[PDB]
Parts: structure tokens; sequence; C-alpha cells
């Protein structure tokens, strides 16, 4: 499972397995 | 041709084109039996048929019902009659509908509102018996006077229902019709910042909600980038919590939900294949 898409000027691909972190405001 | 049907207590402009026999696409005005879909020439013929009619309600089995709301699931071979006249009816006001001739290989979900007189067909969902593509809905539509109430999206919510109590993830069959491609993006919307509200953990996978929700992991990392969620900082992906959708979300919560607009997991009795 490996989606692709963009996110402002960019490319990227990402699986439907890896836990992803949730995070809410922060340094980046 | 036809430009108005006279369906129950409606008289609804009819949007499109349907193959109805030329017979009756002659005609500028169809009569619609609210409850059993046959279509006559005259208000004389209607009325007369009303009285001889027996349905309050479509066939098959009622497998939800939540007070006056219900929906029943119409095998296409069990009542080929009832579901051709169905999509004859969904044509009109359905742009780019398929099928109407062979409805065998189908189930119809026949959303309706009961009232003194019977239940009334608010709209439906059809879906494939055996979807190679794992489609959990063919073609949807709201009946035009609910249009703008809310029930799409309780018929949306009604698809991915069934997936859940299923096992499966699903999506609807593509292509999706100019209208239908908003309120999924909404309800997908619903449904995604409802699981980052209860969801305490510090991470999540897509198959994790794919499998909670029942909606198809493209069309959720499609709606994360669509709120604008999806984030790539030092080499990875994270999921952006935005607080103010999520509190937007809570307030939206509270208006839908005090008009009952909602379906309801607890009312189901149903048992798949
Ligand atoms: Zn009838």
């Amino acid at each position: 499972g490996m989606v692709e898409i963009e996110i402002e000027g960019r490319l990227h691909r990402i699986s439907i397995f890896d836990p992803l972190e949730i995070i809410l405001e922060d340094d980046l | 041709m036809i430009k108005t049907i006279a369906f129950g207590r409606y008289e609804l402009d009819t949007w499109y084109h349907s193959p109805y026999p030329e017979e009756y696409a002659r005609l500028g005005r169809l009569y619609m039996c609210e409850f059993c879909l046959k279509y006559m020439k005259s208000q004389t013929i209607l009325r007369r048929h009303m009285a001889k009619c027996v349905w309050k309600h479509p066939p098959g089995d009622e497998i939800y019902r939540k007070g006056s709301i219900s929906v029943f699931e119409v095998d296409g071979k069990k009542n080929k009659i009832y579901c051709q006249n169905l999509c004859l009816l969904a044509k009109l006001f359905l742009d780019h509908k398929t099928l109407y001739y062979d409805v065998e290989p189908f189930l119809f979900y026949v959303m309706t509102e009961a009232d003194n007189t019977g239940c009334h067909l608010i709209g439906y969902f059809s879906k494939e018996k055996n979807s190679f593509l794992n489609y959990n809905v063919s073609c949807i539509l709201t009946m035009p006077q609910y249009m703008r109430q809310g029930y799409g999206k309780m018929l949306i919510d009604f698809s991915y229902l069934l997936s859940k109590v299923e096992e499966k993830v699903g999506s609807p069959e593509r292509p999706l019709s100019d209208l239908g491609l908003i309120s999924y993006r909404s309800y997908w919307k619903e449904v995604l910042l409802r699981y980052l509200h209860n969801f305490q953990g510090k991470e999540i996978s897509i198959k994790e909600i794919s499998q909670e929700t029942a909606v198809n992991p493209v069309d959720i990392v499609s709606t994360l980038q669509a709120l604008q969620m999806l984030k790539y900082w030092k080499g990875k992906h994270l999921v952006l919590k935005r607080q103010d959708l999520i509190d937007e979300w809570i307030a939206k919560e509270a208006k839908r939900s005090n008009s009952n607009k909602t379906m309801d997991p607890s009312c189901l009795k149903w048992t798949p294949p």
C-alpha cells in the first residue's frame, strides 16, 4: 500500500501501514 | 418528452432523460405509484391504481428502523419489476446512471419516512451483489423533495455501516457525479474529525482508520490532504491535528444531531452473506 500526491510544491509517497505520528502545533 | 412526475403528494420537475417506453416518453407528465413505483399515463389512471395498490412501503426486508425512518433491502432478482421502475425513476435526477434492465446482480437499499399513509420514498442506493472492485455504493440518490436536508449523508453513512458489519472497506462506484463528490468529501471529513477526537493515542496507521470506519485508505489520504492535515517534516509523514477544524466539528455536531439526521447502528437488524 503506497499512495502518491503533493504537499506544497513537493512530491510525496506514504505507506498505509506505518504508524503516523499525530501532533498539535510545535516547532515545525 | 417528459418534464414532470406526480410522485405522491409531490410534483417534481424531472432533470434528465430516462429510457421509458416511447409510449410514455411521448408524454410530458407521468403519474407514479408512490409505493410500488408503477408509471401511468394519467391522473384518472393512477387514482384507480392507488385504490387497488397494496404497497404502503417498498418490498424486501426492513433491515433498519428508527421510528419513522426505515431502510429496506430489496433484491433485484426477488423484485425485478420494483427495482427496474426504481432505476427509471432515478434516471431522471441522476445524470450518469448506467443500468436499467438487468437489476438482478444488485441489492437496492431504499430509505423511507413513515407517516399515517405509509412509508414514503426518501432515497436509495444500489449495491452490486459481488463487486470486483469492492464498491459499497453503485448509484445513490436523494429524492428532490428531500434534498438539502441531511438525508444524503444518512445514505452514505448507511452504506459504510453495511461495510462495517460486513467487515469490509469499500468505496462508491467511480465515476462520482459532480453533486456526489461534495457530499462524500464532506462525509469523509465528519468521519475523520470524529476519529481523531476519540483517538487518544500518539500514532495511528491509515489501515487502522480504514478498518474502524470502513472508508477506503485512498479516500482517507485524500481527505487528510483536503483538510491539510498530512504534513512532512524531518523525513517522515505526520498527522496534524488541527484544533480549529476539530473545534468547528464539535459545534457542528450539536447543530446536526439536534435535528436527528443521524443513522444509528443500534437500530440495524441485518446479517451479511
Ligand atoms: Zn402501486
